[PDB]
C-alpha cells in the first residue's frame, strides 16, 4: 500500500517520524513515498505537479501543515481537495471542561476569503473579495448530508453570516437548504456563527454535524479542537471525489518546539489511524487507535499539552510498546 | 443632574429598562431619563426626536430591539459608532467551568465584511467585499491602548489573520504597529485569529484587551460570552463621534417571557455601568455595580436564566435595598 507523505512546516518532520516509527511497530504494510512542497521558491508549480502524480497513483496522503493564492490553496485545487472533516472527540482519560464530546466538524476549503483575492482600491483602502459559489456550496452540503447518512448521524447544522453578507452567505445557505429537502431522515438546523460560538462554549452537546465555508471553519476548527484538548490531540482529514489526505484538525506549526522534542503526535497519530481505516487496513488502524487511547487514558507517559512531562519520543515509544505487545 | 437618552425597545425591554431605572433612582443616581423610539421611518434614517435627544445628551442606553435596514446599522451610520467595547468578566458566585476571566473586546464597528458591499459577478458566483481603511484601523487601534491606559490593562494584542488576507488584514496589523510603537507604557502582541479562538476555550487568562476588526471581533466578543454565562449579563457600549456612545443589551428580545416579570436585567445594568463610568460618575458606578454583583453572589433570588426562579422584580429589589447602604 502506497501512500504519499508531506512532512509540511514547523514541527510536521516530527510528527512523521512518530507515525514511521508507530507503523514499523505495528508492522502496517504501508509505504511511505515522501514529497516536499511546504517552504519551496519557481519549483512552485512543479513540486505541486510531483504531488498529483504521485497522487493519482497512490490516492491516500499524510500531510503536515503547508506554509497568486498560497502553497495550501494551491495544493487543495490541484488536488480538488474540496472538503475537510475535523473529528472532535474527547479522549476518555485526558480531561478538559468538556468531556464526552462527538463533533464533526465540515468546512469548504477552495474558496471564501482565503483565494487572495486582494487589491488597493486608493491610498490606505484595501479591498478584499470573499467568493462563494452555486457549485460549491452544492457540494460541501452533499458531502456533509452523505456524511451524516453513512456514519449514523442525526443533525447537521449549517453556519453563516447571511444576516450581513446576504448574497454571499445567503446563497450558501440557500444550497444548504436546498440539499437538506433530500436527506428528510436527517434533522437540518441554521445558526450564525457568533451564537454558534457562543453556543460551542456554554453547550457544545447540542450539536452532532456542522458545515460551513471556509473561515468559518477554521475558527470553529480552533474552537471546538480547544474543547477536547486542543492542537496535540484532534485530527483531520481532506477528500476530494477520489483522493483522501489526512492532517492534523487545528492545523499550526509549532514553531516554538521544533527541535526541542516537546510536541504531543496524538493528532499526526490518530489521523494515521484514520488513514489505515481508509485503506481497508481495519485490523491495524483500531490497533493503532486503541493502543494511542490507552497510554492516555493510563496516565503514566504524558506530554506537556495534557498535564505531564514526557517528551514527544518518550510518549511515542510507550505506544510502540504497547502496541507490538499486541501482535 | 444629567439627562440620559432611553430607548427601552422590545420584548423585555421596557421591564429590564424600568429595572435599571428604579436601581438608579435607589442609589440616588443623578441621571434622569428621556425616552425615545428609533422603529425607522423613511424620507431610512430614524426619528428626528430620537437624533436630537442623542446629539444633546450624547449619553444613551438601549434595549434589545427586534430585527424586521437594521435599526442598529441605522444608529452606527447616524452617529459613527466606530468603537464597539465588550468586558468580559466572570461573575463572582455565578459558576461557569471558567473562572478569573477578565477580557475586553474592542471590535472595529465600521467596515471589514461588513460593508454592506456584494456582487453577482455571473450566475452563480457571488464576491462579497471586505474593506479595510487606514484611518478606522488606526482610530480603533488609538481606542484599544487608551482604553487600556485608562483601565489599568496592561496588555493589548491584536487579533488578524494577516497570513490569510495579507494586504487587508496586513494593513491592520502595521496601523496597530505603529499605534503601539507610540505606546510604549502599554505592551502590545499580535496573534491569528484561530490561534487565539484555540487558546481561549483552554486558558483564558493569558488574555487582557483585544482589538480587531468588525468580524472577528463581532464573532469573539460571543465567543467570550460563552464563558462568563451567556449575553444575559454581557454589557456592551459603542463609541461615536461628537462624544455620542451608546449602552446597550445584546441579548435578544426575549419574547417568550416579555411581561411575565421574569426576565433578566443584569446585562443592560452592567452596560448603565459601563455609561455611569464614562459620565464621570465613578461612585455610584461602584455602589450600583458593588449592589449587583453582591445579589449574585448570595444566590437566594437570581432569575429563571441563571438557575433560580425569582420574579424580575424581587432580583430587582434585592439590589435596591442592597445599594442603600
Ligand atoms: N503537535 C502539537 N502538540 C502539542 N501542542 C500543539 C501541537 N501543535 C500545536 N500545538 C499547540 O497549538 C499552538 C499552535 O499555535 P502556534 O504553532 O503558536 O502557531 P500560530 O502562529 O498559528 O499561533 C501551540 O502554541 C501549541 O500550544
Ligand atoms: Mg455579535
Amino acid at each position: 500500500f502506497p501512500v504519499t507523505m508531506l512532512p509540511g512546516d514547523g514541527v510536521g518532520p516530527e510528527l512523521m517520524h512518530a507515525v514511521k516509527e508507530v507503523f514499523k511497530a505495528a508492522a502496517v504494510p504501508v509505504e511511505f513515498q515522501e514529497h516536499h512542497l511546504s517552504e519551496v521558491q519557481m519549483a512552485s508549480e512543479e513540486k505541486l505537479e510531483q504531488v498529483l502524480s504521485s497522487m493519482k497513483e497512490n490516492k491516500v496522503a499524510i500531510i503536515g501543515k503547508i506554509h497568486l493564492a498560497s502553497y495550501d490553496m494551491r495544493l487543495r485545487r490541484k488536488l480538488d481537495l474540496f472538503a475537510n472533516v475535523v473529528h472532535v472527540k474527547s479522549l476518555p482519560g485526558y480531561m478538559t471542561r468538556h468531556n464526552n464530546l462527538d463533533l464533526v466538524i465540515i468546512r469548504e476549503q477552495t474558496e471564501g476569503e482565503y483565494s487572495s483575492l486582494e487589491h488597493e482600491s486608493a491610498r490606505g483602502v484595501i479591498e478584499c473579495l470573499k467568493i462563494v459559489t452555486r457549485a460549491k456550496s452544492q457540494r460541501i452540503a452533499k458531502f456533509a448530508f452523505d456524511y451524516a447518512t453513512k456514519k449514523g448521524r442525526g443533525k447537521v447544522t449549517a453556519v453563516h453570516k447571511a444576516n450581513i453578507m446576504k448574497l454571499g452567505d445567503g446563497l450558501f445557505l440557500q444550497c444548504c437548504e436546498e440539499v437538506a429537502e433530500l436527506y428528510p431522515k436527517i434533522k437540518f438546523e441554521t445558526m450564525i456563527i457568533d451564537n454558534c460560538c457562543m453556543q460551542l462554549v456554554q453547550n457544545p452537546y447540542q450539536f452532532d454535524v456542522l458545515v460551513m465555508p471556509n473561515l468559518y471553519g477554521n475558527i470553529i476548527d480552533n474552537l471546538a479542537a480547544g474543547l477536547v484538548g486542543g492542537a496535540g490531540v484532534v485530527p483531520g482529514e481532506s477528500y476530494s471525489a477520489e483522493y483522501a489526505v489526512f492532517e492534523t484538525g487545528a492545523r499550526h506549526p509549532f514553531a516554538q518546539a521544533v527541535g526541542r522534542n516537546i510536541a504531543n503526535p496524538t493528532a499526526m497519530l490518530l489521523s494515521a489511524s484514520n488513514m489505515l481505516r481508509h485503506l481497508n487496513l481495519e485490523y491495524h488502524s483500531s490497533m493503532i487507535a486503541d493502543a494511542v487511547k490507552k497510554v492516555i487514558k493510563v496516565g503514566k507517559v504524558r506530554t506537556s499539552d495534557m498535564g505531564g512531562y514526557a517528551t514527544c519520543h518518550d510518549f511515542t515509544e510507550e505506544i510502540c510498546r504497547r502496541v507490538k505487545d499486541l501482535d | 443632574v444629567q439627562t440620559v437618552t432611553l430607548i427601552p425597545g422590545d420584548g423585555i425591554g421596557p421591564e429590564i429598562s424600568a429595572a435599571v431605572m428604579k436601581i438608579f433612582d435607589a442609589a440616588k443616581a443623578p441621571i434622569q431619563w428621556e425616552e425615545r423610539n428609533v422603529t425607522a421611518i423613511q424620507g431610512w434614517m430614524i426619528p428626528s426626536e430620537a437624533k436630537e435627544s442623542m446629539d444633546k445628551n450624547k449619553m444613551g442606553l438601549k434595549g434589545p430591539l427586534k430585527t424586521p435596514p437594521s435599526m442598529n446599522l441605522l444608529l452606527r451610520k447616524t452617529f459613527d459608532l466606530y468603537a464597539n467595547v465588550r468586558p468580559c468578566v466572570s461573575i463572582e458566585g455565578y459558576k461557569t467551568p471558567y473562572t478569573d476571566v477578565n477580557i475586553v473586546t474592542i471590535r472595529e464597528n465600521t467596515e471589514g465584511e461588513y460593508s454592506g458591499i456584494e456582487h453577482v459577478i455571473v450566475d452563480g458566483v457571488v464576491a462579497s467585499i471586505k474593506l479595510i481603511t487606514e484611518g478606522a484601523s488606526k482610530r480603533i487601534a488609538e481606542f484599544a491602548f487608551e482604553y487600556a491606559r485608562n483601565n489599568h490593562r496592561s496588555n493589548v494584542t491584536a487579533v488578524h489573520k494577516a497570513n490569510i488576507m495579507r494586504m487587508s488584514d496586513g494593513l491592520f496589523l502595521q496601523k496597530c504597529r505603529e499605534v503601539a510603537e507610540s505606546c510604549k507604557d502599554i505592551k502590545f502582541n499580535e496573534m491569528y485569529l484561530d490561534t487565539v479562538c484555540l487558546n481561549m476555550v483552554q486558558d483564558p487568562s493569558q488574555f487582557d484587551v483585544l482589538v480587531m476588526p468588525n468580524l472577528y471581533g463581532d464573532i469573539l466578543s460571543d465567543l467570550c460570552a460563552g464563558l462568563i454565562g451567556g449575553l444575559g449579563v454581557t454589557p456592551s457600549g459603542n463609541i461615536g463621534a461628537n462624544g455620542v456612545a451608546i449602552f446597550e443589551s445584546v441579548h435578544g428580545t426575549a419574547p417568550d417571557i416579555a411581561g411575565k416579570d421574569m426576565a433578566n436585567p443584569t446585562a443592560l445594568l452592567l452596560s448603565a455601568v459601563m455609561m455611569l463610568r464614562h459620565m464621570g460618575l465613578f461612585d455610584h458606578a461602584a455602589r450600583i455595580e458593588a449592589a449587583c454583583f453582591a445579589t449574585i453572589k448570595d444566590g437566594k433570588s437570581l432569575t429563571k436564566d441563571l438557575g433560580g426562579n425569582a420574579k424580575c422584580s424581587d432580583f430587582t429589589e434585592e439590589i435596591c435595598r442592597r445599594v442603600k447602604d
